[PDB]
């Protein structure tokens, strides 16, 4: 199941990254673009589970990477970004509202207790 | 209770849901339910004989964690390479989401448009194509693709649809 969700995601990099170091402007697009609603996919996948402590470690990674590809595409930011942080952290909050200030400081507060997906979280 | 019979059996196992139910080759009438963590063999969901007998199948079903969210399920294809069996069957979820199984495996996720669906059917419609008809109780519906899930028509009205 996990191993699935895991090996789906390590594909897509590396699908992203074979495009990122070939490929013409229009090759890399289509693989790019496929990653990314691969990893659209497997975003939503991960959000129809209830959020159990072993899973939020994959569920930040890809977000992370979602982020990044996406932004890179599109060559700028958005807010849907910041939504999708806030519904991550939401996640991480569930597992244990306001504005982004306060859901920060409960978050580190909450990751301070030493569940250990710091590497991800210090990315986000 | 039946025709065939005519006499009001209980069910004997306590279960909480009956999300389907049918009959399937070589086992005659069933009832998919469950009684009261990734692993996919361990499932928490009882298949059921209908008439007290074996639960028959506790392998290849649903994980344990999504069936808290599932509140219908709808089965397209059983076979028997033994005593277990193998199911495709399709789901779909409090958070807007229709799902494929095959021996437990999750694959395959849709998001719909609407919320809270109560039911879904297929549609064959001509060649190689196919389509998940979902109903809401918003009384709105949608049509899903096969083979890609993802959201081709969309509608909102309707009291019925057949």
């Amino acid at each position: 199941c996990l191993d699935l969700w895991r090996e789906k995601n390590d594909r897509l990099v590396r699908q992203a990254k074979v495009a990122q170091n070939s490929g013409l402007t229009l090759r890399r697009q289509q693989l790019a673009q496929d990653a990314l609603e691969g990893l659209r996919g497997l975003l939503h996948s991960l959000q129809g589970l209830p959020a159990a402590v072993p899973v939020l470690p994959l569920e930040l990674t890809v977000t992370c990477n979602f982020i990044i590809l996406r932004a890179s595409l599109a060559q700028g930011f958005t807010e849907d970004q910041a939504q999708d942080i806030q519904r991550s952290l939401e996640r991480v909050l569930e597992t244990q509202e306001q504005g982004l200030r306060e859901l920060w400081d409960s978050v580190l507060r909450a990751s301070c207790l030493l569940p250990e997906l710091l590497s991800a979280l210090h990315r986000l | 209770i039946s025709s065939q019979t005519g006499k009001v059996v209980s069910v004997s196992g306590n279960f909480s849901s009956i999300q389907w139910a049918g009959e399937i080759e070589n086992l005659g009438m069933v009832l998919l339910g469950l009684k009261e963590d990734y692993a996919i063999w361990n499932t928490k969901f009882c298949v059921y004989s209908l008439e007290s007998q074996e639960v028959l199948s506790d392998i290849y079903i649903i994980p344990p964690a999504y069936s808290s969210v599932v509140t219908y399920v709808h089965i397209c294809a059983t076979e028997i390479i033994k005593n277990q069996l193998r199911i495709s069957l399709i789901a779909l979820t409090r958070k807007n989401q229709l799902i494929s199984f095959q021996n437990g495996t999750p694959k395959n996720v849709c998001q719909l448009p609407f919320g809270d669906p109560c039911a879904v059917q297929l549609m064959d419609s001509g060649g190689g194509n196919l389509f998940f008809v979902v109903s809401f109780i918003s009384n709105n519906a949608c049509a899903v693709w096969k083979e890609s899930f993802q959201v081709a028509a969309k509608w909102e009205k309707l009291s019925l649809v057949l």
